[PDB]
């Protein structure tokens, strides 16, 4: 019951998961062949949500890997789980996507996703009663935003009821190593809205800030930033896998996350997070979790908070903790911080509290946020779309491969209207 | 079972069967004086010499083979040689003059009197068949024996037989070598036989054999010696399904089912494709794809055409060695794929595919290489049309002042022969004109 | 007991450079519908259905061995029984008639290795080399006629005129016609490519070899040295009513024979109808058309099968459902 | 009791044999040489079905080899299993077939068929009380097509109420090896239809495709075409040998998978086929069994059942498994499918059970099809057929040998009758 299929796509998305089923599988005690080496037996009462069940008592993850490019698909075989993933799942072409998103939706993407959604359907088709899906994806690839926005709107055609969410890294300015990465940005948002139940919005400047600032890492790779997505992805579904004193599924936060349709673009957060060695200064207690949880320095997307108003929020607490801090604290935070939540909805913040925190800690958390200052990300990548299509630079990349303008202007202006959705629930009584 | 009768007329008959009779000596392990080595307690007809060599008890192989001309000198190259004692004595024919570049002499003249000896030579070796396959005739179309002899004997061999296949390996005037003057009155005049009583005719000229060895072999100067040694692996594959196990076995019938559409449209061009001298034989690639596309290459053809001017009919791919046959279907489609190879609108099937086993045997004192894979491409096709235009064109210059006529009526035949002859070889132009073209409504 | 069929035949080349607009669809196994145009008094268009049920119905893709085997395929495990068999070929002229029973019209030659009676001469004999039916010992001949002017020919014969007589037990005999007997189906493949060859027609640019006589083949299953009948398969090539547009160069020759072949259609109309009522006097000796056919209809032993033939166009939907409503009646008809 | 005699013809049908009689004979536990080595006491109580008892407890089989040709007889006694076969059921000629089927069913065939159907009479009437017989040849070749038919329609003039079905290859257009094999097929298509109970249609090309989708083999080769094949045919008449919980003869079978006659052409199929490695990733189960048969890319019929509807199905199953789950998975394949099964029969499905399963494997399917996409195989023959015969080429192979047009043309337009005889059946209501 409430199975979760997972489709990563392209070469950041599958680095994600390949970090994601690294942390799943610790939380099952899963071996890296597949067997079961756990201790408490809370560990497979609910592994059902992520593994199928094998011959001899393996366990193979209920996932699906996607590429235009065979090279990724050969780095996570050979890696410390290539054993775990089920060999008919690595779906992958080989000619590349050109961090190209026309080639990747139109051109060598549609080739590709007849391919895909044959094998979506046998993980679909077995489960007792699937709840929803996940894609991991980059908004700045060829794969991650062109060919994950193919899979996604052609699973809402034929699964239309099922709480379909994204893990979407979304470009900024300060940190670019693409030049066309508006143009494949833009393309994927205006398919995110009409498409999507809730999308975790993530930004690679806010996940270095985090390493450097809070974690006091010297040297940050991508397997660091990987491993702070890693920790939310397994936090949102937690109450799903593990018994609780407050439950929350994924229906039961997009439910209460999400006022209007169309406002589902979240922003992510973890606690704790210490440096090591500053680990034995830090009291875990929950007013401790909760002042990271709302420091702006601890948002997985590079925003302030501070410029807009909180419409909701959510926060998942993982461990032993009392119920009367969890509703007191998450009081304090909504009369001390008043001006920065919006007024005509009583009580924001959506608290769930699970019983089983992560296998090194105890009392760990969550924030997922529905913040007005998301609108912040949406014009800084509308500003330099707008500055690049007014002279209609790169563009034969993208209409020599089947589309044409109407296909831009139309996603442009999807993009600056939303701008005007969050901009209106911001402000004005 | 399967055996044959190779049949060697003229000097260029002979001396290919010099080179064919080298090569199954050493296929089936066979020393020059007909011993097969004492190392041999096995299966021979399971490694099946008995389709080109009866045994004789007392451990002696003698080829089913017998070599005519109306020349002395050829055969006694024969005797000695170092084949002195493979041959049988009364199996090597030979005249007293010869022919002489001229057809009325090798059909009317001197070929009447040794033709009764060669055919009851063949009797005594029909007889001593129990499934007689058919027969290998080799001559070369620009003699006088090679033309006016294989004419006699055709006719003679379709009365007593008929219903046996009967195969030619002719080899065909080039378009600017030649080495007679004569050499067109000569081609004419064997096309009666050559479409009436052979049931499939095969053409070679020196010319395109020349370039192959110059070009995918790089000798800068070869001789007969070379060229003979090309002709006889395009036998010793065509005949090899016949005496070696594999899969998809290919009989001398099996060819006629399925490359023969009409019984005047059996003139087929071979091909063989890896031809590669040894030091190029090495930075190889030599798998089913490449040498799959070789066969189809205007460049490496036997006959000095362009099958890009006509239109493919059949093909006939037979294989030898390290060959999986599902690497040949991924190679004939893309070879159907390709817009340059232009089928007809009737074939929709192909062409048939013959694998063996057994791979090439590398001569010693050889040009050619030691390779895992081998192609014989036997390819029906409109473009072999074009060769007889450029040979009918040297007839008509020749033959519109009446030049060497005078020769050849004093010896047996008539004017109005030539004016027969000329409108039989047009009729058969029109007719791939006529089987080229698809057909509408 | 009489089967029926039809067949649409499809349109020609010269049909489409007049613009012909094609009225009759087959949509099913055993339909057929005509679309009539029909107009108004107030000059409103409109459009009529008649719908068709059959036996079984021909398309237009349909070849000679197809309307073949649900024809006479049937009748030939019937001749080895002791019955007799007949089949029509009734419609229109220009209709496809002596395309299907014939053979297909290759220009200049007749292709006779289609038609119904190649295809049926060969049936008989692998019958007869079955090893239940070879212990019968019968010997299969063939004969072969031609009704010119209101009398019999023969073209097996060159030009033998011929009498219709008949025995004392009710039976016609066309007499003396010549019986060769058939050694197997490369035999009886000469009669029928010399038979043809022979067969009285005009010469014209539209049909070059229009029918112009009731042509009749039998094949007449005799024992061996009884000199009995056991079975008959008796073909009928009509030569079709054409009383349309053909006022092309008729001479006095050409309606000489023209109106009688519409004479002996009229007779043939009418031994229908009046075996469709009871106890009249069937009138099966006004055309001597009829009396050959006589046997086909009143016999204890006969089983028939009447091919009406159709022509697709516009210009022809006045003669189309006329012979439609002729092999409806046909199908309706119990005679003992 | 019910035995089955089995003549096998030509090149195609002698290896495909020779490699059934080595599975066959592994199911019963026979040695090479014939003696029974087995375990279970199950090989013997039904080996009769197949294997003749001789002399001190060598088991014989039950098969006729014809050939025209001495080759692959030499092959086959040479082979593994040349020791099993009793000499006197090697029938060959010498002269070859030519790739001609006149050759083989008029001149040299006709020659030959008095000296093996005298053969099959001593195996026929030997025993207790036969069933019925099993051709295993080639349509496109001379042997298996034209020798084929003359032995078939040669029986049913003698044992005119026995159960004869054949398992016989259609070549394909994408894999082509033979110019005349249009013609060659034809005229077989025409003897099966007049003369055959059920036709178990293979082609190569569906046969690799298991090979390289499926089975992720590298190099394949006929051995492993012919394994598939020899798969399917020992599934069939399983419950014939072995005792099982719903039992399924042959006969059985053809009454409720034909349902008008004529229309016996079917679709085999088996199931599980895995990649070697990929099989620790598979739970093997009754649900992961139905989703092999059904799929179209593990059919040995190169047709796509989405191009049609079946009329019946049957599904033989091999194993400890319950009748509950085949009741209900086949129940819910025709309702998600509702509309790829004719309407007018409910429940298309026959479910056949056995107890036995494969030595090396628990719960094997079989499937077994009567679909209204056969006509695709029918329809590109019958466009290659008519455009060499439209101009009469390679014509004079066949009038030369006895033929003439005529059986040409016949043979055409009873292939193209049977074509619109699946075409009602598929539509109108
Ligand atoms: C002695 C001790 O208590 O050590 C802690 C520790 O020092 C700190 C600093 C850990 C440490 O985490 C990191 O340094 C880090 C590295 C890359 C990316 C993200 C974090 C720790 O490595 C991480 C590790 O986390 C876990 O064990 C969780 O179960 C975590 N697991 C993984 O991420 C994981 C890592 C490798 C292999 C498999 C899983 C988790 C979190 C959420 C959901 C599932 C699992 C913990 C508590 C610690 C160390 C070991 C130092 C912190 O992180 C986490 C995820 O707990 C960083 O800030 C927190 C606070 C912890 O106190
Ligand atoms: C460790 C293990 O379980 O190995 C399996 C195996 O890996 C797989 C992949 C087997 C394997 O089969 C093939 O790879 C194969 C090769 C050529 C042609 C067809 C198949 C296997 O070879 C085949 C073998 O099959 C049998 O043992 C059956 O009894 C089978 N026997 C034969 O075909 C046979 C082979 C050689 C000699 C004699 C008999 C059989 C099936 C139906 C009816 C009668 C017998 C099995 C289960 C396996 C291996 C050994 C790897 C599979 O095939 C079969 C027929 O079971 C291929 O897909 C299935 C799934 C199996 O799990
Ligand atoms: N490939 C090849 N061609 C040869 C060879 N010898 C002669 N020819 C060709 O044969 C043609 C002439 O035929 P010959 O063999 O010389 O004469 P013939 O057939 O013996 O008849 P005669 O003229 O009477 O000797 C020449 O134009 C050569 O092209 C040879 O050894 N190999
Ligand atoms: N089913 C058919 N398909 C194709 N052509 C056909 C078909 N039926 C008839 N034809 C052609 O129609 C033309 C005339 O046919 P024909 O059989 O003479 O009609 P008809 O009624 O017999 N004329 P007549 O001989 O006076 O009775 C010929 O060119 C035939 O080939
Ligand atoms: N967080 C994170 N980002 C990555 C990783 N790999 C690539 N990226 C980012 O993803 C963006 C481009 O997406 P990419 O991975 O190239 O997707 P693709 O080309 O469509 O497969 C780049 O800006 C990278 O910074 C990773 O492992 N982790
Ligand atoms: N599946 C399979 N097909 C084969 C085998 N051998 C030949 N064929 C196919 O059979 C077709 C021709 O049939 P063939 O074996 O030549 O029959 P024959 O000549 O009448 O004996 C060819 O297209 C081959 O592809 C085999 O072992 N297995
Ligand atoms: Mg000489
Ligand atoms: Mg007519």
């Amino acid at each position: 019951m409430r199975e979760i299929v997972h489709i990563q796509a392209g070469q950041c998305g599958n680095q994600i998961g390949a970090k994601f089923w690294e942390v799943i599988s610790d939380e099952h005690g899963i071996d890296p062949t597949g067997s079961y080496h756990g201790d408490s037996d809370l560990q497979l009462e609910r592994i059902n949500v992520y593994y199928n069940e094998a011959t001899g008592n393996k366990y193979v993850p209920r996932a699906i890997l996607v590429d235009l490019e065979p090279g990724t698909m050969d780095s996570v075989r050979s890696g410390p789980f290539g054993q775990i993933f089920r060999p008919d799942n690595f779906v992958f072409g080989q000619s590349g996507a050109g961090n190209n998103w026309a080639k990747g939706h139109y051109t060598e993407g549609a080739e590709l996703v007849d391919s895909v959604l044959d094998v979506v359907r046998k993980e679909s088709e077995s489960c007792d009663c699937l709840q929803g899906f996940q894609l991991t994806h980059s908004l700045g690839g060829g794969t991650g935003s062109g060919m994950g926005t193919l899979l996604i709107s052609k699973i809402r055609e034929e699964y239309p009821d099922r709480i379909m969410n994204t893990f979407s890294v979304m470009p900024s300015p300060k940190v670019s190593d693409t030049v066309v990465e508006p143009y494949n940005a833009t393309l994927s948002v205006h398919q995110l809205v009409e498409n999507t139940d809730e999308t975790y919005c993530i930004d690679n400047e806010a996940l270095y800030d985090i390493c450097f600032r809070t974690l006091k890492l010297t040297t940050p790779t991508y397997g660091d930033l990987n491993h702070l997505v890693s920790a939310t992805m397994s936090g949102v579904t937690t109450c799903l896998r593990f018994p609780g004193q407050l439950n929350a599924d994924l229906r039961k936060l997009a439910v209460n996350m999400v006022p209007f349709p169309r406002l589902h673009f979240f922003m992510p957060g973890f606690a704790p997070l210490t440096s090591r060695g500053s680990q034995q200064y830090r009291a875990l207690t929950v007013p401790e979790l909760t002042q990271q949880m709302f420091d702006s320095k601890n948002m997985m997307a590079a925003c302030d908070p501070r410029h807009g108003r909180y419409l909701t929020v959510a926060a998942i607490f993982r461990g032993r903790m009392s119920m009367k801090e969890v509703d007191e604290q998450m009081l304090n935070v909504q009369n001390k911080n008043s001006s920065y939540f919006v007024e005509w909805i009583p009580n924001n913040v959506k608290t769930a509290v699970c019983d089983i925190p992560p296998r090194g800690l105890k009392m760990s958390a969550t924030f997922i946020g529905n913040s007005t200052a998301i609108q912040e990300l949406f014009k800084r990548i509308s500003e330099q779309f707008t500055a690049m299509f007014r002279r209609k630079a790169f563009l034969h990349w993208y209409t020599g491969e089947g589309m044409d303008e109407m296909e831009f202007t139309e996603a442009e202006s999807n993009m600056n209207d939303l701008v005007s959705e969050y901009q209106q629930y911001q402000d004005a009584t | 079972m399967r055996e044959c009768i190779s049949i060697h007329v003229g000097q260029a008959g002979v001396q290919i069967g010099n080179a064919c009779w080298e090569l199954y000596c050493l296929e089936h392990g066979i020393q020059p004086d007909g011993q097969m080595p004492s190392d041999k307690t096995i299966g021979g007809g399971d490694d099946s010499f008995n389709t080109f060599f009866s045994e004789t008890g007392a451990g002696k192989h003698v080829p089913r083979a017998v070599f005519v001309d109306l020349e002395p000198t050829v055969i006694d190259e024969v005797r000695t040689g170092t084949y002195r004692q493979l041959f049988h004595p009364e199996q090597l024919i030979t005249g007293k003059e010869d022919a002489a570049n001229n057809y009325a002499r090798g059909h009317y003249t001197i070929g009447k009197e040794i033709i009764d000896l060669v055919l009851d030579r063949i009797r005594k070796l029909a007889d001593q068949c129990t499934g007689l396959q058919g027969f290998l005739v080799f001559h070369s179309f620009g003699g006088g024996t090679g033309s006016g002899f294989t004419s006699l004997l055709m006719e003679r061999l379709s009365v007593d037989y008929g219903k046996k296949s009967k195969l030619e390996f002719s080899i065909y005037p080039a378009p600017q070598v030649s080495t007679a003057v004569v050499e067109p009155y000569n081609s004419i005049l064997t096309t009666h036989t050559t479409l009436e009583h052979s049931d499939c005719a095969f053409m070679v000229d020196n010319e395109a054999i020349y370039d192959i060895c110059r070009r995918n072999l790089d000798i800068e100067r070869p001789t007969y010696t070379n060229l003979n040694r090309l002709i006889s692996q395009i036998v010793s594959s065509i005949t090899a399904s016949l005496r070696f196990d594999g899969a998809l076995n290919v009989d001398l019938t099996e060819f006629q089912t399925n490359l023969v559409p009409y019984p005047r449209i059996h003139f087929p061009l071979a091909t063989y494709a890896p031809v590669i001298s040894a030091e190029k034989a090495y930075h190889e690639q030599l798998s089913v794809a490449e040498i799959t596309n070789a066969c189809f290459e205007p460049a490496n053809q036997m006959v000095k055409c362009d099958p890009r001017h006509g239109k493919y009919m059949a093909c006939c791919l037979l294989y030898r060695g390290d060959v999986v046959p599902k690497d040949v279907n991924a190679a004939i489609a893309t070879i159907k794929t390709k817009r340059s190879i232009q089928f007809v609108d009737w074939c929709p099937t192909g062409f048939k595919v013959g694998i063996n086993y057994q791979p090439p045997t590398v001569v010693p004192g050889g040009d050619l290489a030691k390779v895992q894979r081998a192609v014989c491409m036997l390819s029906n096709t409109t473009a072999i049309a074009e060769a007889w235009a450029r040979l009918d064109h040297k007839f008509d210059l020749m033959y519109a002042k009446r030049a060497f006529v005078h020769w050849y009526v004093g010896e047996g035949m008539e004017e109005g022969e030539f004016s027969e002859a000329r409108e039989d070889m047009a009729a058969l132009e029109k007719d791939y004109e006529e089987v080229g073209v698809d057909s509408v409504e | 007991s009489i089967t029926v069929c039809v067949r649409k035949r499809p349109i020609s080349r010269k049909e489409v450079n007049r613009k012909e607009i094609d009225v009759i669809s087959v949509p099913r196994k055993d339909m057929l519908i005509v679309h009539e145009p029909r107009s108004k008094v107030d000059l409103t268009k409109f459009l009529e259905n008649h719908k068709f049920r059959f036996d079984y119905a021909f398309n237009d893709t349909c070849d000679n061995a197809m309307v073949y085997k649900y024809t006479a395929k049937p009748l030939v495990k019937t001749i080895f029984e002791g019955g007799m068999a007949t089949c029509f070929a009734y419609g229109q002229t220009g209709s496809g008639k002596t395309h299907t029973m014939g053979g297909e019209f290759n220009g200049k030659v007749q292709d006779c290795k289609n038609g119904i009676y190649a295809m049926a001469a060969k049936d008989v004999f692998v019958t007869l080399n079955m090893p239940r039916y070879r212990a019968m010992n019968l010997v299969v001949s063939a004969s072969f006629f031609e009704i010119y002017s209101g009398k019999v020919f023969d073209l097996l014969s060159d030009k033998q005129k011929l009498r219709v007589l008949e025995d004392g037990k009710q039976q016609v005999q066309v007499v003396g016609l010549t019986e060769k007997v058939v050694d197997g189906v490369e035999e009886v493949l000469k009669l029928i490519q010399h038979g043809n060859a022979a067969r009285t027609s005009g010469q014209t640019s539209a049909n070059s070899n229009s029918s112009r006589s009731h042509a009749v083949f039998q094949i007449v299953l005799r024992p061996q040295g009884s000199t009995k009948i056991h079975g008959k398969f008796s073909f009928i090539d009509l030569a079709g009513n054409e009383r349309g547009v053909d006022t092309s160069s008729a001479d006095r020759q050409t309606r000489m024979e023209g109106a009688e072949i519409n004479k002996s259609l009229l007779a043939l109309k009418e031994c229908i109808r009046a075996l469709g009522k009871q106890s009249a006097h069937l009138p099966f000796r006004v055309s001597k058309l009829t009396q050959v056919l006589r046997d086909s209809f009143i016999g204890e032993k006969s089983k028939t099968c009447m091919i009406a033939m159709i022509s697709p166009g516009l210009s022809s939907c006045e003669h189309t459902l006329n012979t439609l409503r002729y092999a409806d009646r046909v199908k309706e008809l119990v005679v003992k």
